[PDB]
């Protein structure tokens, strides 16, 4: 046949793939961590969002430390041989490299490294998405008035798309979700059928960035800003649809 | 507002 290009991933195995949601909202009272007001509204819109692009959803919420490891093995020796992709989406607090499950602290290097190129055979060669809306530190954003190869790396094929800055907070609305969250399945709706997925996240970055800044009470609360980034370790361009 |  004609001239074939390979810049883009294989989208079109029989099954998107899973989307596990892991919502925390309530926290056991000996963590001292509060409940995330809004967290439920954000897991409805990802379970809405990911089911309109054809993934095979399971949310799950509450989990302990020990519940989110289990789960997250469990679901990596799983045969993911017939589907495209995966996607986790963890809700909760967090900070620097951490995810609180409802009892303590998970390494999230732990959890991903389950689904790394060794580790998780049949997820090799395919993109592993990892959305994050979680504290990454205390910082406040105060904003301003305008030969060949035979190998791939095992950390190769992994996207984080992180709702803050590293060091920063990240905010969410009690009321509304998180403002990450919202954004996403914002631009999920309106452009997977049209941009690829760096681009959609970039729209992401611009919603939260212009688009929200906090109110509160407390001066050193208020008037805050935000924005998400993007880490990219993948190889193609992810485009949804195919 | 509030934050994770």
């Amino acid at each position: 046949s004609g001239i074939s290009l390979d810049n883009s991933y294989k989208m079109d195995y029989p099954e998107m793939g899973l989307c596990i949601i892991i919502n925390n909202k309530n926290f056991h009272k000996s963590t001292g961590m509060t409940s995330r007001s809004g967290t439920d509204v954000d897991a409805a819109n990802l379970r809405e969002t990911f089911r309109n692009l054809k993934y095979e959803v399971r949310n799950k919420n509450d989990l302990t430390r020990e519940e989110i490891v289990e789960l997250m093995r469990d679901v990596s020796k799983e045969d993911h041989s017939k589907r495209s992709s995966f996607v986790c989406v963890l809700l909760s607090h967090g900070e620097e490299g951490i995810i609180f499950g409802t009892n303590g602290p998970v390494d999230l290097k732990k959890i991903t490294n389950f689904f790394r190129g060794d580790r998780c055979r049949s997820l090799t060669g395919k993109p592993k998405l990892f959305i994050i809306q979680a504290c990454r530190g205390t910082e406040l954003d105060c904003g301003i008035e305008t030969m060949a190869c035979h190998k791939i790396p095992v950390e190769a094929d992994f996207l984080y798309a992180c709702s803050t800055a590293p060091g920063y907070y990240s905010w969410r609305n009690s009321k509304d979700g998180s403002w990450f969250i919202q954004s996403l399945c914002a631009m999920l709706k309106q452009y997977a059928d049209k941009l690829e997925f760096m681009h959609i996240l970039t729209r992401v970055n611009r919603k939260v960035a212009t688009e929200f800044e906090s109110f509160s009470f407390d001066a050193t609360f208020h008037a805050k800003k935000q924005i998400p980034c993007i880490h990219s370790m993948l190889t193609k361009e992810l485009y949804f649809y195919h | 507002d509030e934050v994770d």
